C-alpha cells in the first residue's frame, strides 16, 4: 500500500530536541502526550499530494548510551540532525553526527536535514547564516523550528521525506 | 447527613470542590488537575486512603511545590479545629449534666483522626522513601522533627513515637532465600588467578552471572530523585543522577569491551571463537532475564565495526545465529517484543533503562505544567501521575534479588574494565573501525591472513551448568 | 497480565508488614514500626500465568479501627493474619472476617487464614484450633514465618489462586 518512511532524530541531549517529534505527532491543537501508547511515533501524512506513513525514532534521553547510537541509526532511511540555536556545543556536535550516520549507513549520500531548534527565550548563539553555511557545505537543507509554537516542524519532516523521495 | 466542616475562613481545606480548584478524570476519584490546597486535601482525605496517590505526590511534587512549603501545608492540614457544642449539648450543660457531644465525637472519629493519621502517613512515607529532601536541607529535617515530636494526644501517640525513631535511624543510616545459589563455575582461569582473567578464560556462565549481579546492583541503586524533572539530561546531571550515569557508563563500557575483543582478534578462526563466546554469554543473560546484558551484546554486534564483519558472521554456527537474531528482534519496532517479554517473565530481571528515560523525558516535555480553567491556573496532576507510573514500574523491578553468589575477583575484573584507556571517545571508536577495516577490508580488497594470538584452547565449555556433589 | 488486589489484615504486631516485605524484597524486618497504610506491587508467574499483585498492608493498631471499610471495598482477596504466640490476635480474626463480609456484602470472599511467627517455639494457638476455624470459613490455613520465609509464598499465592477461581 502506502510507503512507510523510517526517520531518525539525532542530536545533543538536554536542549529540547524531543519537542520536534512531540509537536509533529501531537494532537496539534491539544498540548498533551503519552509516549508509552503504541504508535505515538507513527503518523499518516500527505506530502505533495502523496499519502505516506512516518515512523519516527527519537531516543531523546538516551544520549549517554553512546555505544547504542550505531544500532539506532541503522534503522533509519533519513535523518534529522538537530541542534539548539542557543547552544553552540550542540551545533559543533553536528559534524560528528553526520560522519557517524555516513559510516553506519555506509554511504556518502544519506538523506538528512539540518534542524536548528529554538527551545526557549535564552539568547541565540548560533546565527542562521552560520547554520545555512554549514548545511550548504554538506549539500543538505536547513530548517529552523520553534519548540513552543510548532513553527517549522512540518517543514523539517516534510523536507526530509522529499530528500528521501529525490535520492 | 454529612458532617459539618470548619469554616473555610479558619481552615482552608474545607473550601467546597469546584471546577475552579479541582478537576477529576472521567472506585475512588482520579484527579486530573487542582490547586495545591486541593491536592493536599485529597492526599489526606477523610473518606479513603490512596497509597498510590501518596507515592505519586511525594515522588513528583517538587515540580509545583517546594519541600519547605509542603511541610507548612501538611502541618496546616493537621491542625483541624473542633466544633463548638451543639444546642443539645448546651441544654445538658445548663442543667449540670454531661453532654452527649454526639456531633463532636463523630467529627473526631470520622474527620480529625483519619485526616491526622493520613498526614502522619505522608510524613512517614516522606522520611522513609524520599529522605533526600532532608539530607539536602537540614532545616527541613529540624522542622519535621519538631512537628512530629510535639504532636500531643493519645490517638496518634503510637505513630508519633514510631516516626520519631524512624527519623533518627534514617539520620545515621540482609537477604534470605530458601534455595542455595548455584556453584561458581571456572574454566581456564582458576580461582585467585586474576591476572589470567579474560573473555575466553573465564567461564561464560560465570561471566554472565557476575555481570548480572553487577548490573542488577546498578539498576537497583537508581532512585526517582535522579529521574524526575529530567535531571539526568541537564547541566547538573553528574550531581543529580550519579547512580543512573554509573549504570549507563557500565553498559557502554561493556559494549565497547565486546567490540574491542572482537576487532582486536585479527585471526578469523579466533575471532569466530570470540563472537561465539559472546553469543553464549548472551544466551545466559537471556536465561537470567538480564535484558540490559542482552542489549549490551546486541548493541556490540550491531556496532559499525562489528556489523560489517561478513566473513566472521558466515562462520557462526546456525544455532548461535538464531540466538543473536531472536535477541535483536527484541528491539525491533520500538522494542515491541522486549516490552512484551519484560511484562511476561518471572523476576528477578534487569530491565533496559533507556526506554524508561525516553518515556519520562517525553512525558515531561510533552505535557503542560498547569491547566488554565476559569481564569485559574491548576497544577496538571495527570502529567505527574504519568511520570510516577514509570518510576513505579522501575521500582517494582528493583525489589527482587538474584540468587547468585558473588565472586569478588571476577566482580573486580568487570568493575575495573576500561577498554577506552586514556583515549577520548572519537579517537577510540575510530580505532575500532580502523581495526575492522584492517581485519576484513572493503571489497574488492583481498582478505588477509593473520597469526593466532591465543595460546590456550578456544573450545567453549558451553553454557549448561554443572553440579558435582 | 491480570492484576490482583490483595489486602493483608490482622491485629497489631502479628507480622503483616514483615510478611509483605519478605515476599516483596526477600528481607526480614526486625523493627516494629506500626503501619498506617502501605502498598506494594509484585510481578510474578503463578501456575504458568504472569500477574501483577497489588498488596495493601493495613494498620492493626486499634486506634485505626474506624478506617477499614475504605480498603475492604477495594480488595479482591484478604490474608487474615494472626500470630501463633498471641491468643488475642487469633480471637481478633473473626472480627476482621465479619467486617469484610459486611463491607463486601458477600459470604464468598477469597481469604486465607495465616498463622504467622511459626519459627517461634512458644506457641499458644494450636494448629488444630486454627484449622477448625478455617474449615468453618471454607478457607485454607497456612502457617508462615516472615523471618525464615516458611510458607510465605504459599500464603500469598494460594490467595491469588482463590481470586483467580472466584
Ligand atoms: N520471630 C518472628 N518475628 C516476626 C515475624 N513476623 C514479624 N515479626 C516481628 O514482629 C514485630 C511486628 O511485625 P510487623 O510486621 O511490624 O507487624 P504488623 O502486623 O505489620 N504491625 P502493625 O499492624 O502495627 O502494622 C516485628 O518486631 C517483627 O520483626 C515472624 O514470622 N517471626
Ligand atoms: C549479521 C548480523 N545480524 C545481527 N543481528 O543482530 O542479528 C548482527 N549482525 C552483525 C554481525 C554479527 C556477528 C558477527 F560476527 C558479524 C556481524
Ligand atoms: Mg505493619
Ligand atoms: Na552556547
Amino acid at each position: 500500500g502506502m510507503t512507510e518512511y523510517k526517520l531518525v532524530v539525532v542530536g545533543a541531549g538536554g536542549v529540547g530536541k524531543s519537542a520536534l517529534t512531540i509537536q509533529l505527532i501531537q494532537n496539534h491543537f491539544v498540548d498533551e502526550y503519552d509516549p508509552t501508547i503504541e504508535d505515538s511515533y507513527r503518523k499518516q501524512v500527505v506530502i505533495d499530494g502523496e499519502t505516506c506513513l512516518l515512523d519516527i525514532l527519537d531516543t531523546a534521553g538516551q544520549e549517554e548510551y553512546s555505544a547504542m547510537r550505531d544500532q539506532y541509526m541503522r534503522t533509519g532511511e533519513g535523518f534529522l540532525c538537530v541542534f539548539a540555536i542557543n547552544n553552540t556545543k550542540s551545533f559543533e556536535d553536528i559534524h560528528q553526527y553526520r560522519e557517524q550516520i555516513k559510516r553506519v549507513k555506509d554511504s556518502d549520500d544519506v538523506p538528512m536535514v539540518l534542524v536548528g531548534n529554538k527551545c526557549d527565550l535564552a539568547a541565540r548563539t548560533v546565527e542562521s547564516r552560520q547554520a545555512q553555511d554549514l548545511a550548504r557545505s554538506y549539500g543538505i537543507p536547513y530548517i529552523e523550528t520553534s519548540a513552543k509554537t510548532r513553527q517549522g516542524v512540518e517543514d523539517a519532516f516534510y523536507t526530509l521525506v522529499r530528500e528521501i523521495r529525490q535520492h | 447527613g454529612q458532617m459539618r466542616l470548619p469554616s473555610a475562613d479558619v481552615y482552608r481545606f474545607a473550601e467546597p470542590d469546584s471546577e475552579e480548584n479541582i478537576i477529576f478524570e472521567e472506585g475512588i476519584p482520579i484527579i486530573k488537575a487542582g490547586t495545591v490546597i486541593k491536592l493536599i486535601e485529597r492526599l489526606t482525605y477523610h473518606m479513603y486512603a490512596d497509597p498510590n496517590f501518596v507515592r505519586t505526590f511525594l515522588t513528583t511534587y517538587r515540580s509545583f511545590c517546594k519541600p519547605q512549603e509542603l511541610l507548612s501545608l501538611i502541618i496546616e492540614r493537621f491542625e483541624i479545629p473542633e466544633p463548638e457544642p451543639t444546642e443539645a449539648d448546651r441544654i445538658a450543660i445548663e442543667n449540670g449534666d454531661q453532654p452527649l457531644s454526639a456531633e463532636l465525637k463523630r467529627f473526631r472519629k470520622e474527620y480529625i483522626q483519619p485526616v491526622q493519621l493520613r498526614v502522619l502517613n505522608v510524613c512517614r512515607h516522606w522520611v522513609e522513601h524520599h529522605f533526600y529532601d532532608f539530607e539536602r536541607d537540614a532545616y527541613l529535617l529540624q522542622r519535621m522533627e519538631e512537628f512530629i515530636g510535639t504532636v500531643r494526644g493519645k490517638a496518634m501517640k503510637k505513630w508519633v513515637e514510631s516516626i520519631t525513631k524512624i527519623i533518627q535511624r534514617k539520620k545515621i543510616a540482609n537477604i534470605t532465600f530458601q534455595s542455595s545459589p548455584p556453584t561458581v563455575e571456572w574454566h581456564i582461569s582458576r580461582p585467585g588467578h586474576i591476572e589470567t582473567f579474560d573473555l575466553l578464560t573465564l567461564h561464560p556462565i560465570e561471566i554472565a552471572r557476575q555481570l548480572t549481579l553487577l548490573e542488577s546492583d546498578l539498576y537497583r541503586a537508581v532512585q526517582p530523585s535522579e529521574l524526575v524533572g529530567s535531571v539526568w539530561t541537564k547541566e547538573d546531571k553528574e550531581i543529580n543522577s550519579p547512580n543512573l550515569l554509573k549504570m549507563i557508563r557500565h553498559t557502554t563500557n561493556l559494549t565497547l569491551w565486546f567490540e574491542k575483543c572482537i576487532v582486536e582478534t585479527e585471526n578469523l578462526e579466533e575471532r569466530v571463537a570470540v563472537v561465539s563466546r559472546i553469543i553464549e554469554i548472551l544466551q545466559v543473560f537471556q536465561e537470567l532475564n538480564n535484558f540490559n546484558g542482552v542489549l549490551e551484546v546486541v548493541s556490540a554486534m550491531n556496532s559499525s565495526p562489528v556489523y560489517r564483519l561478513d566473513h566472521t558472521f558466515e562462520q557462526i554456527p546456525s544455532r548461535q545465529k538464531k540466538i543473536l537474531e531472536e535477541a535483536h528482534e527484541l528491539s525491533e519496532d520500538h522494542y515491541k517484543k522486549y516490552l512484551a517479554k519484560l511484562r511476561s517473565i518471572n523476576p528477578p530481571c534487569v530491565p533496559f533503562f533507556g526506554i524508561y528515560l525516553t518515556n519520562i523525558l517525553k512525558t515531561e516535555e510533552g505535557n503542560p505544567e498547569v491547566l488554565k480553567r476559569h481564569g485559574k491556573e491548576l497544577i496538571n496532576f495527570s502529567k505527574r501521575r504519568k511520570v510516577a507510573e514509570i518510576t513505579g514500574e522501575i521500582q517494582q523491578y528493583q525489589n527482587q534479588p538474584y540468587c547468585l553468589r558473588v565472586e569478588s575477583d571476577i566482580k573486580r575484573f568487570f568493575e575495573n574494565l576500561n577498554p577506552m584507556g586514556n583515549s577520548m571517545e572519537k579517537e577510540f571508536t575510530d580505532y575500532l573501525f580502523n581495526k575492522s577495516l584492517e581485519i576484513e577490508p572493503r571489497n574488492p580488497k583481498p582478505l588477509p591472513r593473520f597469526p593466532k594470538k591465543y595460546s590456550y584452547p578456544l573450545k567453549s565449555p558451553g553454557v549448561r551448568p554443572s553440579n558435582p556433589r
